[PDB]
């Protein structure tokens, strides 16, 4: 806990992998909110 | 897309026979009024000229482009089909 300014604490990214970013977005899905709807399945509908 | 050749009325005459010259195959005609095209500022002026010269005429009215609604924003509509998929 004593103030140490001599270490690089952002060392987690040395372990990240190819699918990391999308896996975390999958885990974040439950926390979202109902998206808004235009009223049509697509502009081509 | 230019529109400067649509500003004035014209008078033309009916097309008649053109045939191939036996010697060289050129286009031969016996119609003296083949290339006769007259220019007028108004339909009334043209009709008057035809009448005094004793020609039968058919008048076709001017087709003007209709005014339109142009919106660059509609290309990015939120709920409409005007949304473009490519710029």
């Amino acid at each position: 806990e004593p103030f140490d300014n001599t270490t690089y604490k952002n060392l987690q990214h040395h372990d990240y992998s190819t699918y990391t970013f999308l896996d975390l977005n999958l885990d974040l899905s439950k926390f979202r909110m109902p998206q808004p709807s235009s009223g049509r399945e697509s502009p081509r509908h | 897309s230019g529109v400067n050749n649509t500003k004035k009325w014209k008078m033309e005459f009916d097309t008649r026979e053109r045939w191939e010259n036996p010697l060289m195959g050129w286009a031969s005609t016996a119609d003296p009024l083949s290339n006769l095209v007259l220019t007028f500022s108004t339909k009334e002026d043209a009709v008057a000229f035809a009448e005094k010269n004793g020609w039968s005429y058919d008048v076709e009215e001017r087709k003007v482009p209709k005014p339109k609604s142009k919106s660059y924003g509609a290309n990015f509509s939120w709920n409409k089909r005007t949304r473009v998929s490519t710029k």
